């Protein structure tokens, strides 16, 4: 509906899409955040991940919590056919 | 009218034999000539080509007279072929096969321009545009 | 703005200027067929290209199996309550978010941007 | 269904996979083709109103 205000040196897609990458980025943050707010002593990925031994923090939240946004070049998946990513979606959907 | 209910019939007949050879003469309607113009005609096979195959050459008038040529086309009876169908006295219907499909068109009897000196002309032109630059 | 074609060799007129009346003259190369200009005016350069696509769109892209439908925005022009949207889909892709739509109704082919 | 349970019985039916495109049920698509068309997934799923 043409609401958007494209800011200093950035294009309206620019504008939305980063704008719209930087949502999804809060989404998985929080969802990491409360994966890794949820486990225990008796952990055994906590054991590996703690000492330093092998492992991430962001392999446990990717296990148990999410595992999050794919992108191939840099960027988000594209439009493979025409308008489309794959022939299950309508044209032009822009969503998660 | 009797093109709304007008009704007929007619012999049709297909003889083996003919006493000359019936071909097409097919003119662009966007021109509409007007062949009452045409007081004479001239008809020769064209002679770019230096005789069946020859394209025609029709010269109209005699002496001073338009000018078209004749292409022929590709094929005629390649798959099916063409009948033309003449009324007789009798009211039967002749019908005589289309020997060929000539494709007649108007020449431009005006301007000369010439190869290897147009090429010339080309790249001075070309050239004074390049000169006297800012 | 147009062209124009020569009436005897049917070629391209170019225009001329005659220092007899000031009127713009077009003339071809081979004949020397002539006549005047009645706009007198030769060239026009669209910088700006903002050509509403509204001029562009087909009527029978209704018929796509493959695009998103409405029951929100219907047709002014025949009342019908279903339409299929879509985007620009071709260049001056700066701001080009807009939403095009199409009535689906047969033999409406009613559009309109908002 | 009438495709189904006499499509379970080829052993000693003779219907089989030619007896069914010849009947228009299936179809063969190539790639080019396959960017005009509108697929859905699952019928059970993405065929209700
Ligand atoms: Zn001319
Ligand atoms: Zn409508």
């Amino acid at each position: 509906n043409n609401e958007l205000e494209p800011t200093p040196g950035n294009t309206l897609r620019q504008t939305f899409e980063n704008q719209v990458n930087r949502i999804l980025n809060d989404a998985r943050d929080k969802t990491g955040s409360s994966a890794q707010k949820s486990l225990s002593e008796y952990n055994n990925f906590k054991s590996m991940v703690v000492s330093g031994a092998k492992g991430s923090k962001i392999n446990i939240s990717q296990v148990i919590a999410v595992v999050g946004q794919q992108n191939v070049e840099g960027k988000r998946i594209p439009f493979g056919f025409k308008h489309r990513t794959l022939p299950h979606f309508i044209k032009d959907d822009y969503g998660p | 009218g009797p093109s709304s209910q007008n009704v007929t019939e007619y012999v049709v007949r297909v003889p083996k034999n003919t006493t000359k050879k019936y071909n097409i003469m097919a003119f662009n309607a966007a021109d509409k000539v007007n062949f009452a113009t045409w007081n004479q005609a001239r008809l020769e096979r064209d002679l770019s080509n230096k005789p069946e195959d020859q394209p025609w050459l029709l010269r109209v008038n005699g002496k001073s007279g338009r000018k078209f040529k004749g292409i022929k086309k590709g094929g005629v009876t390649e798959n099916t072929s063409y009948y033309i169908f003449t009324q007789c006295p009798d009211g039967a219907f002749e019908a005589f096969p289309v020997h060929n499909w000539y494709n007649f068109t108007p020449l431009a009897r005006h301007r000369t321009l010439t190869a290897e000196e147009a090429e010339e002309e080309w790249e001075r032109r070309n050239k004074v545009l390049n000169h006297f630059s800012i | 703005v147009g062209i124009r074609f020569c009436q005897e060799c049917n070629n391209m007129l170019y225009p001329k200027e005659d220092k007899e009346n000031r009127i713009l003259l077009y003339a071809c190369r081979n004949c020397d067929y002539q006549q005047e200009a009645d706009n007198s005016c030769i060239y026009v350069n669209k910088i700006t290209h903002e050509v509403d696509e509204l001029t562009q769109i087909i009527a029978d892209v209704s018929q796509d199996p493959t695009l998103p439908r409405t029951e929100d925005h219907p047709c002014q022009k025949c009342g019908h309550k279903e339409a299929v949207f879509f985007q620009s889909h071709s260049a001056r892709a700066e701001d080009a978010m807009r939403l095009y739509y199409v009535c689906t109704a047969p033999h409406c082919g009613h559009r309109w941007t908002e | 269904k009438r495709h189904i349970d006499q499509l379970k019985e080829r052993e000693y039916n003779n219907y089989s996979w030619q007896d069914l495109v010849a009947s228009g049920v299936v179809e063969y698509i190539d790639t080019l083709e396959e960017e005009t068309v509108m697929l859905a997934m699952t019928p059970d799923d993405l065929q209700e109103k």
